[PDB]
C-alpha cells in the first residue's frame, strides 16, 4: 500500500471553457466563472469582474464593493465547510459533514435571496452587482453569523484534539516553504508552511483595506496545520462579516455609467438614451479598450486569477484562467513521497481540489 | 424526534429476547419441567445414565424417590 | 449429535439463501457487465501479480506469539495445582520471556513496516 | 401552519386524495400545489391567497394541471413555423 | 496581522504531565467527543417533510420559463430578439413576421431547456417583461424531447403560472 | 393467475422503489446539490435512498454534471457493471443535453448518447429539492412496472 | 425549541455548552417573508447639469501601454520591500 | 424439539440483524441532525424488509476473472459461521453447552476471517485484493491481544465455560475488578468485527468497497448479514464477560430481559462510536495493538495470575 508514484490524469472534466469564452460577450462569459470552482461561485465572479473593470478603467460604487466583500466572505465560509468536512469524510469522520451542510444550506438561501439562484448566482458583475440586497436580508445574515462560531466549535470538538484525527493528519504531506513557492502553490498551501502571505493583505482589492482580520499561519506545513489554518480562516471570515454588516454604506450598486452597466428598468422604459444603451448592452455588449491584464484575488482555495486579453471589441480575445488547484494537484506526487494509500487520500483533501477549476 | 428511533429498538429488543426465552422453555418442556441436566464431567454423565436405567422408561429426567424403596 | 445438527442447519440455510439468490432473479449477462471493476477504466495488469507485504516481519512474529497463548491458556487449570510455588514462577517466567521477546523486536525496529 | 415550528416546517399541505381524475391517496407530488398556494407554501410571501388573492385575468388557467410527463397528455415538441419553400406543382393535363 | 495556529509548547509540571497521561490512558478527549454526538442525538433534526413541506424560496427565484401577456390577453413579446442575443447558452431560437393584423409577433419561440443555464439574463434583457423565469422547479420529465419547449408550451406556462408570476414581479420590480 | 402476479408486481416494485441505492458518482457542479439532498434538510436516506460506492451494490446512476468525451467510456463502464434492474437519472443541463458546454469539442451532448435515461431533472443546477422531485418521480415510474403481468400474458 | 427541561439539561451537559442560546434551527427571529417596498437611491451621475459624459468617461481615459524600452545610476527593485507582518494583539496564539 | 430450538435461535437472529440496520440508520441520522428512514413503513419499520427483498431479486454477478467455487463458498461460510457463534451463548441457557465455549468462539472467529480472505482473493480484482490483505493485517493486530485479554478474565472465573461467567458475576460485575481489560476488550471487538474506526477491509473512502466490491444482490446480503450478526454476538459476549446478569433458575425470563438490555446498549454504543471518530490507518491499528495493548495485556496477565494466589481467591474448576 506504499505509494511509489502518483500520476494524476485530469481532463475528465475539461470543457473547453476558455475557448467558449472567446465566442461570448463580456457579460455572456460571466456565468462561466460560476462553474469553475463551483464551491466558491461569487469569489470567481469577483476575480473576473475586477479584471474587466480594470481593463475598462471604471470603478464600482462603494456599496457594491462592500456587498462584494460581504458575499466573498460568505462564499469563503461555504468553501471551507466543503473543504474541511469532505476532507474529514474521506478520512472517515462523516458526521461533521451533516452538521455543517445545514449551515451551507442556509447560506445558499442568502445566494438565492439576492440573485434567485442557490449556487450560480451570476450576481457579481463588472461594474458592481446585479441587484441590491432585498430588505431584511442583512438582519438574517446577522442572525446566522451570531450562531456560526458555535458550529465551528462543535467541529473542533470532534477533530482538533482527537488523537485519531491527529494521527491521520500530523506530519502527513509536509511541504517545505521553498518547495511550495517554486511549485506554484498559493493560499493555505503556502501559509501552512509559514509563508506570511495573503493577497487580501498585500494586494488588497475592493474594500479589503478597510476590515480587520488575522492571517492564520502554520508551523509544520502538514495536513494538520492546513486543517487548523482553514478552521481559523472561517473564524476570521465571521469577523470580517460582522464589519461588513455594520459598515454597509448607502448608495447605488453598479457604476453610474450606462455605457457599461445597464440602466434601471424604469429608466429604460421612459428615456430614449436609456433604451438605446439597454438595447446595445444586451446585444453587442460594452467594448473594452485593447489590453491585457493578469488580475488575481485571494479565493478560498488560493490565488485565483485571469489573464484577460482584449482586442478592443465587445468579446474577449483570450481568457486564460489561473486556478490554484492546478498547481496544487501538480504537486500531489511530490507531497505523497513516502506515504501510504490512505495518506494520499488525505493529501488530496488537504489540497482542496475542485476539478471544475483544474480542468476548465 | 429522537424517540422515533425507539420503535426500531423495541422490535430489535423483542427479537433478541426470543432465543433466550425459547431455549429456557423448550428445555423445561423436554426435561419434565426442570432445568436440563448439565454434564460437563464424566461423573455427571455417569449419574445421568444411571438415572435413565433407574427410571424404567429410559428417561434420565424421570425421577424416582422413596416410593421406589420397598 | 446436537452440535452436528446445529452446524448442518446453519450452513444449510446459508446455502439455500445463495441458491435462491442465484435462481430467482432475472439475469442479463454480457461481457462488459462481468468485466473486473476498477473505477470505470480497465485494470492495468493482473490482480494475481505479487502484492508486497510491508508487515512481513510482524506476520512471522505473530506465528511465534500466537503459540504463547496455547502455552498460557492452561493457566486457569494450573492454578488448581498443589505446587503453587512452582506454578507461579513458571507462569511468570513464560510471560516475561514473551515480554522480553516483544521488547527486543520493538527496540530493534522489527515492528516498523518496511517502506 | 404552526409558527412554533422551526422555519421550514411551519407550513405544510396535506394533498387531496383525487385531482383531475387521478387517485392521489398514495401518489402525491409537489406539482399538485396550484400557483396561488405555491407562493405561500414556499415562503415567497407571508399572506395566504385566502387573505391576498391573485389578480384575475381571463386567460389564467381555471384548472391547475400537475406534471403530465409519462402520460398521454405529455408535451410533445414540434416546429411552429410554416413551410419555407413552395414546390412547383406540375399541370394535370398531358402536353408532350 | 497574523496568528499562529499550532505553536504552543506544553507545560511539563507533574500535574500537567499526569493530566496528559490520564488523557492518553483514560481516553478522556475521545469520551468528550462522544458527548457531542450524544448531544446531537437529542436535538430536533433539521429535516423537512418533503413534498408536504417545501424549502423557502424568494421572489427572485429562477425557475421554469414562461411567456407572459398584457391584461387584455395580448402577448407582450414583440420579437425584439434581445433575449436570444444575450442568452449565454444559445438556448433561445426565434422567428418572427408581421401578424395578420400587422403586429410584430413571433412565429417561433423555442427554449432548449437542456441548453439553458437558468441564469435569468433573458428576463433582464426583455424590455416588455415577456419572457420570465417563473417559480416552478418541479418539472422533471421522462424524456429528453419533453424539455425542448416551443412557443405553445411557453405560452401555456405563462397562463398556468401567471397568478404567481405577477405577484413575484410585483414584489421585486422595485429592485430592478 | 392475474390476481397473483398483480400482487407480486406490487411487492417487487414496492421493494425496489423503497430501497434505491444510487452509485456514489458525481461529475461537477450538480454533484454539490446532490450532496445537499443527502444533507439534513432533505435527508434522502429517510426515503430509503442510500449511496453505495460499488457499482455492483447500486441500483441508480445519477449523472450529476458535465460528461466529457474523456470521461464517457468510464461512465458507460460503471453503468454496464450495475446489476439489473438499473436506472439512470440525468441531472442538470450538462447531463441532459450538454448545457452551457453544448458546443464544446470535448463534451458529450447529453448523457443519453451513452446510457439510457429514465428521468431528466432540469436546472443548472437543479435545486436539491428539484432532484428529490426527480428521485420521487423515478420511484413512481418503478411503481408502474408490469414485469410479471406482461410475463403472465406472454 | 420544544425540547423538555430534562432533555435541554442532558444535551447541554453532554455538549458542555448552553445550546439553547444559539439554536441552529430558525424560529421567528428571522425577517418576515413579506417586506415593504424599497426606494433605492440613484448614483452620482443623476444630475441635470454639470454632468457632461465626456468628463466622466473612464473607458476613454484608458491609454495604450507606455513603451519604456524598444529595440526597434542606482539599482532598483520592482517596489519597496514588503514590511514584516506584526503579530495579532487580538489572539496571537490559537 | 431440538430442531425447533435451532429455528428459534437463528430466525430471530436474522430478524434482529434486519432491524439493527434500521436502528443504525436512525441513530446515525439523529446524531447527524437528520431523521433516517421514516417513510417505508411507520418510523421506517418496513425498510429492512424492502432492502432484503430488493437484494434477493437483484441480479447476482459472477465476475469474469473470478474463481467460481471460492467466490460462492465465501459468503456461505460468512453467514454459516456467524450463526454458529451463537450456539454456545448462555441466555441464560446455551443451545449447546460446551466445556470450552470460550475457545470454541475463538476458533470459529479465526475461521470466519477466511470468508474475507477468500472472497477478496476469488474476486480477482485489485480493490478486493487490497481489502483482503487488510483483513490479514487486522487479524495479526488483535488476535494475540484478544486471547490473552480473555485469559486474564477467565483467571477470575476459573473455567472456559460461558455459563460459569454467570456464576462468577453473581455478586458483582467483572467490569469492576477488570475495567482496564474491559477497555482493551471493547476496542478489540471493534477491530475483530471490522467496525469503525477499524472498518478497514471495506474502507469505503479508500477502497470503494474493499473485499466485497465485486459482490451483488444476494451474495452481498450474506456478507452484510454476517457482519451485523457478528456485531450483536460480540456485544452479547462482552455483556456476559463483564456485565454478568444474575440468573434466577425459576424465572429465567428475567435474566433474558436484563441481559438483552445490556446487549442492546452495547450494540448501540458501536453505532455511537461509528458516528464520532475518523478511521484509523491500518498500520496504525497494528501499532495500537502491538505497542500499547499488548505490553499492558501481558502485564495484566501476570497480575491476574498472581492476584488470586496472593489474595487466596483462586476460583473452583467447577
Ligand atoms: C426497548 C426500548 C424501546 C421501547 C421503550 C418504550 C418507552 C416509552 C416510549 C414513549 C415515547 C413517546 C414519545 C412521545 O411522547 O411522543 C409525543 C409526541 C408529541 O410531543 P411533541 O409535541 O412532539 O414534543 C416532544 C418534546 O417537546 C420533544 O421531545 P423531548 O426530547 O423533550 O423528549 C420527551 C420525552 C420523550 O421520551 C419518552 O417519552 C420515552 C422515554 C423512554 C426512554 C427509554 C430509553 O423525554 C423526556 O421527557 C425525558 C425523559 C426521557 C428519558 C431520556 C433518557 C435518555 C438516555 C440517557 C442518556 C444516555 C444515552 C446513552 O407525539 C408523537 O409524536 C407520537 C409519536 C409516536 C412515536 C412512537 C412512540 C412509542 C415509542 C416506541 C414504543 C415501542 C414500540
Ligand atoms: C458449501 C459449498 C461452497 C462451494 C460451492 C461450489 C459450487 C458453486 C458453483 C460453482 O462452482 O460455479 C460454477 C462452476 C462452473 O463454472 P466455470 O466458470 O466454468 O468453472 C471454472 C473452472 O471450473 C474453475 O472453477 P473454480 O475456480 O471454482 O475451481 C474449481 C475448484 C477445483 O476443483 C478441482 O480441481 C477438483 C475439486 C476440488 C474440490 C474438492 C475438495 C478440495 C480438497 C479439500 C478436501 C475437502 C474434502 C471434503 O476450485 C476449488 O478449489 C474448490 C474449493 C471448494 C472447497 C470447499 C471446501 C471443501 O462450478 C461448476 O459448477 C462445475
Ligand atoms: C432474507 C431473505 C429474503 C428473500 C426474499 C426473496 C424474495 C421474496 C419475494 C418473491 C416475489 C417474487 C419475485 C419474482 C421476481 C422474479 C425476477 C423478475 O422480476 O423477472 C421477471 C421475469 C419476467 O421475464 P419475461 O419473461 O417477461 O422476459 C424476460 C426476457 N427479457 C429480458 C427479454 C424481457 O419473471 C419471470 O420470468 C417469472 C416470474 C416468477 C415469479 C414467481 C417466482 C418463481 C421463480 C422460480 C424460479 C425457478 C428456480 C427456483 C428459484 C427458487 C425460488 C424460491
Ligand atoms: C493494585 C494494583 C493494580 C494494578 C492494575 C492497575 C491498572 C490501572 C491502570 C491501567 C491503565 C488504564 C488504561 C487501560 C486501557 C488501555 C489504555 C491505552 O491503551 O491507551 C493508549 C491508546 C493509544 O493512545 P496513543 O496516545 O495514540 O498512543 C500512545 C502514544 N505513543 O489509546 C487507545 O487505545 C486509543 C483507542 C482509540 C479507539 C477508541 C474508540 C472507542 C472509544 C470509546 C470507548 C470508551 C470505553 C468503553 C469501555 C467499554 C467497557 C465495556
Ligand atoms: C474450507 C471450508 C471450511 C468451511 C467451514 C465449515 C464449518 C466448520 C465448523 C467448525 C468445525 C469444527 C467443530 C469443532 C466443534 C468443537 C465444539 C466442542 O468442543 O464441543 C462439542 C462437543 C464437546 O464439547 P465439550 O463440552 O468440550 O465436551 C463434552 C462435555 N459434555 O463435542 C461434540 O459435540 C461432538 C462433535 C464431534 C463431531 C464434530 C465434527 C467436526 C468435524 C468438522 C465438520
Ligand atoms: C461514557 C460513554 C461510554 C460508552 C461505552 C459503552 C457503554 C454502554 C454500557 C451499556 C451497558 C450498561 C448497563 C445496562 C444496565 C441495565 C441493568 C439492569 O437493567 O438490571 C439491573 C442491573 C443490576 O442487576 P444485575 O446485573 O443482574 O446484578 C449483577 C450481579 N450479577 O444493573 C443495575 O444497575
Ligand atoms: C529472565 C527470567 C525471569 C524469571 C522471573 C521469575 C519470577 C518469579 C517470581 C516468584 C513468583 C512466585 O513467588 C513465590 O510464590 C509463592 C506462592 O505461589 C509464595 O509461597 C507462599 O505461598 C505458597 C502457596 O501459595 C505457600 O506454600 C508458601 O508457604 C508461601 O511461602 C512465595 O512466598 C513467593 O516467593
Ligand atoms: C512484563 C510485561 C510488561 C513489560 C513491558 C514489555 C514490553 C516492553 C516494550 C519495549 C519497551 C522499550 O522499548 C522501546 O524501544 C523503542 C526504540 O525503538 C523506544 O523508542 C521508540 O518508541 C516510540 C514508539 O515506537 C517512538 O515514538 C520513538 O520515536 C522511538 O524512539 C520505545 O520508547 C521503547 O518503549
Ligand atoms: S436563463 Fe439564461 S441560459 Fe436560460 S434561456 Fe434565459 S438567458 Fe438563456
Ligand atoms: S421575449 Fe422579450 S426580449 Fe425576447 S424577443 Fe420577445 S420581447 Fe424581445
Ligand atoms: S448543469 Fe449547471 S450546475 Fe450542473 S454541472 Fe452543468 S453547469 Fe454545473
Amino acid at each position: 500500500e506504499m505509494v511509489r508514484k502518483c500520476d494524476p490524469h485530469i481532463g475528465l472534466l475539461h470543457r473547453g471553457t476558455e475557448k467558449l469564452i472567446e465566442y461570448k460577450t463580456y457579460l455572456q462569459a460571466l456565468p462561466y466563472f460560476d462553474r469553475l470552482d463551483y464551491v466558491s461561485m461569487m469569489c470567481n465572479e469577483q476575480a473576473y469582474s475586477l479584471a474587466v473593470e480594470k481593463l475598462l478603467n471604471i470603478r464600482p460604487p462603494p456599496r457594491a464593493q462592500w456587498i462584494r466583500v460581504l458575499f466573498g466572505e460568505i462564499t469563503r465560509l461555504l468553501n471551507h465547510i466543503m473543504a474541511v468536512t469532505t476532507h474529514a469524510l474521506d478520512i472517515g469522520a462523516m458526521t461533521p459533514f451533516f452538521w455543517m451542510f445545514e449551515e451551507r444550506e442556509k447560506m445558499f438561501e442568502f445566494y438565492e435571496r439576492v440573485s434567485g439562484a442557490r449556487m450560480h448566482a451570476a450576481y457579481v458583475r463588472p461594474g458592481g452587482v446585479h441587484q441590491d440586497l432585498p430588505l431584511g436580508l442583512m438582519d438574517d445574515i446577522y442572525e446566522f453569523s451570531k450562531n456560526f462560531s458555535l458550529r465551528i466549535d462543535e467541529l473542533e470538538e470532534m477533530l482538533t484534539n482527537n488523537r485519531i484525527w491527529r494521527n491521520r493528519t500530523v506530519d502527513i504531506g509536509i511541504v517545505t516553504a521553498e518547495d511550495a513557492l517554486n511549485y506554484g502553490f498559493s493560499g493555505v498551501m503556502l501559509r501552512g508552511s509559514g509563508i506570511q502571505w495573503d493577497l487580501r493583505k498585500t494586494q488588497p482589492y475592493d474594500v479589503y483595506d478597510q476590515v480587520e482580520f488575522d492571517v492564520p499561519i502554520g508551523s509544520r506545513g502538514d495536513c494538520y496545520d492546513r486543517y487548523l489554518c482553514r478552521v481559523e480562516e472561517m473564524r476570521q471570515s465571521i469577523r470580517i462579516i460582522s464589519q461588513c454588516l455594520n459598515k454597509m454604506p448607502p448608495g447605488e450598486i453598479k457604476v453610474d455609467d450606462a455605457k457599461v452597466s445597464p440602466p434601471k428598468r424604469a429608466e429604460m422604459k421612459t428615456s430614449m438614451e436609456s433604451l438605446i444603451h439597454h438595447f446595445k448592452l444586451y446585444t453587442e455588449g460594452y467594448q473594452v479598450p485593447p489590453g491585457a491584464t493578469y488580475t488575481a484575488i485571494e479565493a478560498p482555495k488560493g490565488e485565483f486569477g485571469v489573464y484577460l486579453v482584449s482586442d478592443g471589441s465587445s468579446r474577449p480575445y483570450r481568457c486564460k484562467i489561473k486556478a490554484p488547484g492546478f498547481a496544487h494537484l501538480a504537486g500531489l506526487d511530490k507531497m505523497s513521497k513516502g506515504h501510504m494509500l490512505a495518506d494520499v487520500v488525505a493529501i488530496i483533501g488537504t489540497q482542496d481540489i475542485v476539478f471544475g477549476e483544474v480542468d476548465r | 424526534m429522537w424517540f422515533e428511533v425507539l420503535p426500531g429498538i423495541a422490535v430489535m429488543g423483542v427479537c433478541l429476547f426470543i432465543p433466550g426465552m425459547a431455549t429456557a422453555r423448550i428445555h423445561r418442556f423436554s426435561n419434565g419441567g426442570k432445568e436440563k441436566r448439565v454434564a460437563h464431567y464424566p461423573y455427571q454423565w455417569y449419574l445421568m445414565e444411571r438415572d435413565r436405567r433407574v427410571s424404567g422408561v429410559n428417561r434420565s429426567y424421570v425421577s424416582k424417590g422413596l416410593e421406589n424403596i420397598d | 449429535m446436537n452440535l452436528m445438527l446445529a452446524l448442518l442447519t446453519n450452513f444449510t440455510l446459508a446455502t439455500l439463501l445463495v441458491i435462491i439468490a442465484f435462481w430467482l432473479p432475472q439475469l442479463n449477462v454480457y461481457s462488459e457487465k462481468t468485466s473486473p471493476y476498477e473505477c470505470g477504466f480497465d485494470p492495468m495488469g493482473s490482480a494475481r501479480l505479487p502484492f508486497s507485504m510491508k508487515f512481513f516481519l510482524v506476520a512471522i512474529t505473530f506465528l511465534l506469539f500466537d503459540l504463547e497463548i496455547a502455552l498460557l491458556l492452561p493457566l486457569p487449570w494450573a492454578s488448581q495445582t498443589a505446587n503453587l510455588n512452582t506454578m507461579l514462577t513458571m507462569a511468570l517466567f513464560l510471560i516475561i520471556l514473551l515480554a522480553v521477546s516483544l521488547a527486543y523486536e520493538w527496540t530493534q525496529k522489527g515492528l516498523e513496516w518496511t517502506e | 401552519e404552526d409558527n412554533k415550528q422551526f422555519f421550514g416546517r411551519h407550513r405544510w399541505v396535506i394533498y387531496t386524495t383525487e385531482m383531475n381524475g387521478k387517485n392521489t391517496f398514495w401518489d402525491v407530488d409537489g406539482s399538485m400545489v396550484p400557483p396561488e398556494w405555491h407562493r405561500w407554501l414556499h415562503c415567497m410571501t407571508d399572506d395566504p391567497p385566502t387573505v391576498k388573492p391573485p389578480t384575475a385575468r381571463k386567460f389564467i388557467w381555471t384548472n391547475h394541471k400537475f406534471n403530465l410527463s409519462g402520460t398521454p397528455q405529455q408535451y410533445v415538441p414540434y416546429s411552429t413555423t410554416r413551410k419555407k419553400i413552395q414546390e412547383w406543382v406540375p399541370p394535370s393535363t398531358p402536353y408532350k | 496581522t497574523y496568528k499562529y495556529v499550532n505553536l504552543r509548547e506544553p507545560s511539563m509540571d507533574m500535574k500537567s504531565v499526569t493530566d496528559r497521561a490520564a488523557q492518553t490512558l483514560l481516553w478522556t478527549e475521545l469520551i468528550r467527543g462522544l458527548g457531542m454526538t450524544l448531544s446531537y442525538l437529542f436535538r430536533e433534526p433539521a429535516t423537512i417533510n418533503y413534498p408536504f413541506e417545501k424549502g423557502p424560496l424568494s421572489p427572485r427565484f429562477r425557475g421554469e420559463h414562461a411567456l407572459r401577456r398584457y391584461p387584455s390577453g395580448e402577448e407582450r413579446c414583440i420579437a425584439c430578439k434581445l433575449c436570444e442575443a444575450v442568452c449565454p447558452a444559445q438556448a433561445i431560437t426565434i422567428e418572427a413576421e408581421p401578424r395578420a393584423d400587422g403586429s410584430r409577433r413571433t412565429t417561433r419561440y423555442d427554449i432548449d431547456m437542456t441548453k439553458c443555464i437558468y441564469c435569468g439574463f433573458c428576463q433582464e434583457a426583455c424590455p416588455v417583461d415577456a419572457i420570465v423565469e417563473g417559480p416552478n422547479f418541479e418539472f422533471s420529465t421522462e424524456t429528453h424531447e419533453e424539455l425542448l419547449y416551443n412557443k405553445e408550451k411557453l405560452l401555456n406556462n405563462g397562463d398556468k403560472w401567471e397568478a404567481e408570476i405577477a405577484a413575484n414581479i410585483q414584489a421585486d420590480y422595485l429592485y430592478r | 393467475g392475474e390476481y397473483v402476479v398483480a400482487k407480486l408486481d406490487d411487492l417487487i416494485n414496492w421493494a425496489r422503489r423503497s430501497s434505491l441505492w444510487p452509485m456514489t458518482f458525481g461529475l461537477a457542479c450538480c454533484a454539490v446539490e446532490m450532496m445537499h439532498m443527502a444533507a439534513p434538510r432533505y435527508d434522502m436516506d429517510r426515503f430509503g435512498v442510500v449511496f453505495r460506492a460499488s457499482p455492483r451494490q447500486s441500483d441508480v446512476m445519477i449523472v450529476a454534471g458535465t460528461l466529457t468525451n474523456k470521461m464517457a467510456p468510464a461512465l458507460r463502464k460503471v453503468y454496464d457493471q450495475m446489476p439489473e434492474p438499473r436506472y439512470v437519472v440525468s441531472m442538470g443541463s450538462c447531463a441532459n443535453g450538454g448545457g452551457y458546454y453544448h458546443y464544446s469539442y470535448s463534451v458529450v451532448r447529453g448523457c443519453d448518447r451513452i446510457v439510457p435515461v429514465d428521468i431528466y431533472v432540469p436546472g443548472c443546477p437543479p435545486t436539491a429539492e428539484a432532484l428529490l422531485y426527480g428521485i420521487l418521480q423515478l420511484q413512481k415510474k418503478i411503481k408502474r412496472e408490469k414485469r410479471l403481468r406482461i410475463w403472465y400474458r406472454r | 425549541a420544544s425540547a423538555t427541561r430534562f432533555i435541554q439539561w442532558l444535551r447541554n451537559w453532554a455538549s458542555g455548552r448552553d445550546l439553547q442560546a444559539k439554536l441552529q434551527l430558525r424560529y421567528q427571529e428571522i425577517s418576515k417573508r413579506t417586506q415593504p417596498p424599497p426606494k433605492l437611491p440613484v448614483g452620482p451621475s443623476h444630475k441635470l447639469s454639470n454632468n457632461y459624459y465626456c468628463t466622466r468617461d473612464g473607458r476613454r481615459e484608458a491609454m495604450p501601454p507606455s513603451i519604456v524600452m524598444s529595440s526597434q545610476k542606482k539599482a532598483v527593485s520592482p517596489a519597496p520591500p514588503i514590511k514584516r507582518w506584526e503579530l495579532s494583539q487580538d489572539e496571537p496564539y490559537l | 424439539m431440538f430442531m425447533i430450538n435451532i429455528l428459534m435461535l437463528i430466525i430471530p437472529i436474522l430478524l434482529a440483524v434486519a432491524f439493527l440496520t434500521l436502528v443504525e440508520r436512525k441513530v446515525l441520522g439523529y446524531m447527524q441532525l437528520r431523521k433516517g428512514p421514516n417513510v417505508v413503513g411507520p418510523y421506517g419499520l418496513l425498510q429492512p424488509i424492502a432492502d432484503a427483498i430488493k437484494l434477493f431479486i437483484k441480479e447476482p454477478l459472477r465476475p469474469a476473472t473470478s474463481s467460481a467455487s471460492m467466490f460462492i463458498l465465501a459468503p456461505i461460510m460468512a453467514l454459516g459461521l456467524a450463526l454458529t457463534m451463537w450456539i454456545p451463548l448462555p441466555m441464560p441457557y446455551p443451545l449447546i453447552n460446551m466445556n470450552l465455549g470460550v475457545l470454541f468462539m475463538l476458533a470459529m472467529s479465526s475461521l470466519a476471517v477466511y470468508s474475507i480472505l477468500w472472497s477478496g482473493w476469488a474476486s480477482n480484482s485489485k480493490y478486493a485484493l487490497i481489502g483482503a490483505l487488510r483483513a490479514v493485517a487486522q487479524t495479526i493486530s488483535y488476535e494475540v491481544t484478544l486471547a490473552i485479554i480473555l485469559l486474564s478474565v477467565l483467571l477470575m472465573s476459573g473455567s472456559f465455560t460461558l455459563s460459569t461467567l454467570i456464576t462468577t458475576q453473581e455478586q458483582m460485575w467483572l467490569i469492576l475488578p477488570a475495567w482496564p481489560l474491559a477497555m482493551m476488550w471493547f476496542i478489540s471487538t471493534l477491530a475483530e468485527t471490522n467496525r469503525a474506526p477499524f472498518d478497514l477491509t471495506e474502507g469505503e473512502s479508500e477502497l470503494v468497497s474493499g473485499f466485497n466490491v465485486e459482490y451483488a444482490a444476494g451474495p452481498f446480503a450474506l456478507f452484510f448479514m454476517a457482519e451485523y450478526a457478528n456485531i450483536i454476538m460480540m456485544n452479547i459476549f462482552t455483556a456476559i464477560l463483564f456485565l454478568g446478569t444474575s440468573h434466577n433458575p425459576h424465572m429465567p425470563e428475567l435474566y433474558t430481559i436484563n441481559f438483552t438490555i445490556k446487549s442492546l446498549l452495547l450494540t448501540m454504543s458501536f453505532l455511537w462510536i461509528r458516528a464520532s471518530y475518523p478511521r484509523f490507518r491500518y498500520d496504525q491499528l497494528m501499532h495500537l495493538l502491538w505497542k500499547n495493548f499488548l505490553p499492558l495485556t501481558l502485564a495484566l496477565c501476570m497480575w491476574h495470575v498472581s492476584l488470586p494466589i496472593l489474595t487466596s481467591g483462586i476460583p473452583p474448576q467447577t
